[PDB]
């Protein structure tokens, strides 16, 4: 009997992740659900090209929460649009509950896997996804007959599936007992990286735009006053150092202050000279 | 003898030059990574945070705090926190989702 | 003969200086890497 | 632990903050040399505060 390898990866595209995050935040504090479109490239790869949200239902997040008619018309209209990808799986948001599958989640995942054996149930935490870390895991299932007899849920052929460690919160809620966490990887080509770089790419202007001069003098005065106080502290510390065998430091904070003063002053001076030169009447 | 020693000498010099270049590049990358890590550590101090009372320090980096939510947690003290300000019953700010003494 | 020994001593001196420089740079990188790891 | 509730560390004994504050961590600056009179009072208080603790053998 074939067994899914532990090296299988869920290749979630960048815009799919963005849409999942935005929809999950939008539904807070409720739970949202949407269907994931993509293609199962092979046994060891699941590619999630795109994901579309679904209307909020009073049931919550269940298999009655996915309605047939909206799903059908959405799929047909996207196929007409240019995205003829089969539904790979479903996603729902556990707001602040961590990433795991509840009993209703497991029931919905069994319903989805009835359609196709390969079907992930990736969930996302919209509020725990604070800037930096993104809390999103993907679980498929564990067949009951598979676990009861004795075999491991997944065959292992490499260290790819063991790079990340499971969480206690997921483990208690049935991880490695009813479902396994599939390693998640983000498909991000150079084009989308460059496009997303425009979010914080300031402009061609601020590289030449001088900061306010009076504000610059006020900032310099403040930092030099801090320099004076920190220099008094450093002198006192050094005077203690001689009466000290090897046994916050003013020196370090002084170093950070001198660094910020240096960069600010040098940047302002160089920018002033450049505006003097290039921004000329001639 | 002399020529073999001279060969080993410039070979060692070239190896040292390559190591110097590698160390310089790694130093630049490590400065970049240190800046990113410091930014992350500053970002964990963002808002909102739950207020708690610093009950008693256990280690250099861990402590017991009684969060105002009515519960006591054994949490991790941020390194950047100045230690001698961490006195018993002092009001401290805890991370919302981890209760870490932020 | 003497040219060989002159090259030997010059190369040994520059190698010693570069080795001390490399040790200093390795110490600096080690402390910065320790900071990053922490 | 997080919510698995696994005993993973032993912490020092529980003393609630409202009472742990009553420890005199910073000793006050008042000496017997700054007390006028009260010599007999000082000896009497020392016979109960100091003598028992210092030498209980007596």
């Amino acid at each position: 009997a074939p067994a899914v390898d532990t090296a299988e990866q869920v290749y979630i595209s960048s815009l799919a992740l963005l849409k999942m995050l935005k929809h999950g935040r939008a539904g807070v504090p409720m739970e949202v659900m949407g269907l994931m479109l993509g293609e199962f490239v092979d046994d060891y790869t699941v590619r999630v090209i795109d994901v579309f949200a679904m209307p909020q239902s009073g049931t919550g997040v269940s298999v009655e929460a996915v309605d047939p008619v909206f799903q059908a018309k959405m799929l047909d209209m996207l196929k007409q649009t240019g995205r003829p990808e089969m539904v790979v799986g479903w996603y729902h948001s556990h707001p602040g509950f961590g990433c795991w599958l509840s009993g209703v989640d497991i029931n919905t995942q069994q319903s989805f896997e009835a359609l196709s054996e390969r079907a992930v149930a990736v969930v996302v935490d919209p509020i725990q996804s604070v800037k930096g870390k993104v809390v999103i895991d993907a679980f498929r299932l564990i067949n009951a007959n598979m676990m009861v007899l004795g075999h491991e849920p997944r065959q292992t052929t490499s260290n790819l599936g063991h790079l990340n460690k499971p969480s206690i919160q997921a483990l208690i809620h049935g991880l490695n007992r009813h479902y396994y966490s599939i390693t998640i990887n983000y498909r991000k080509n150079e084009l989308e990286q460059k496009m997303l770089l425009n979010l914080h790419k300031k402009s061609w202007m601020e590289g030449l735009t001088l900061q306010d001069y009076s504000e610059h003098c006020k900032h310099n005065e403040s930092v030099v006053k801090e320099m004076l106080e920190l220099a008094k502290n450093y002198n006192k510390a050094v005077e203690e150092e001689d009466k000290m065998t090897p046994e916050q430091d003013p020196k370090r904070h002084l170093e950070e202050h001198v660094d910020v003063l240096m960069t600010s002053n040098i940047v302002q001076c160089l920018a002033a000279m450049l505006d003097t030169v290039v921004f000329k009447l001639i | 003898d002399l020529y073999s020693r001279y060969k080993k000498l410039q070979q060692e010099l070239e190896f040292l030059e390559v190591q110097e270049e590698y160390i310089k590049d790694e130093q630049k990358n490590l400065k970049k990574e240190f800046l990113h890590a410091q930014e992350e550590v500053k970002r964990i101090q963002s808002i909102p945070l739950v207020i708690g009372q610093f009950l008693e320090a256990v280690d250099q980096n861990t402590a017991i705090v009684g969060s105002t939510t009515g519960s006591n947690y054994y949490v991790r003290i941020l390194s950047t926190i100045d230690r001698e300000l961490l006195k018993p019953n002092a009001s401290v700010a805890l991370h919302k989702h981890s209760n870490a003494l932020v | 003969r003497q040219y060989y020994l002159s090259k030997i001593e010059e190369l040994q001196l520059i190698v010693n200086d570069k080795s001390q420089n490399l040790r200093r740079l390795q110490a600096q990188r080690n402390e910065l890497n320790a900071k990053v790891r922490l | 632990r997080n919510d698995s509730y696994t005993l993973h560390k032993i912490l020092p004994n529980k003393v609630d903050p409202l009472v742990s504050l009553m420890m005199v961590e910073k000793v006050p600056d008042s000496t017997y040399e700054m007390i006028g009179g009260l010599d007999k009072q000082i000896k009497e208080i020392k016979e109960v505060i100091e003598l028992p603790v210092k030498h209980p053998e007596l």
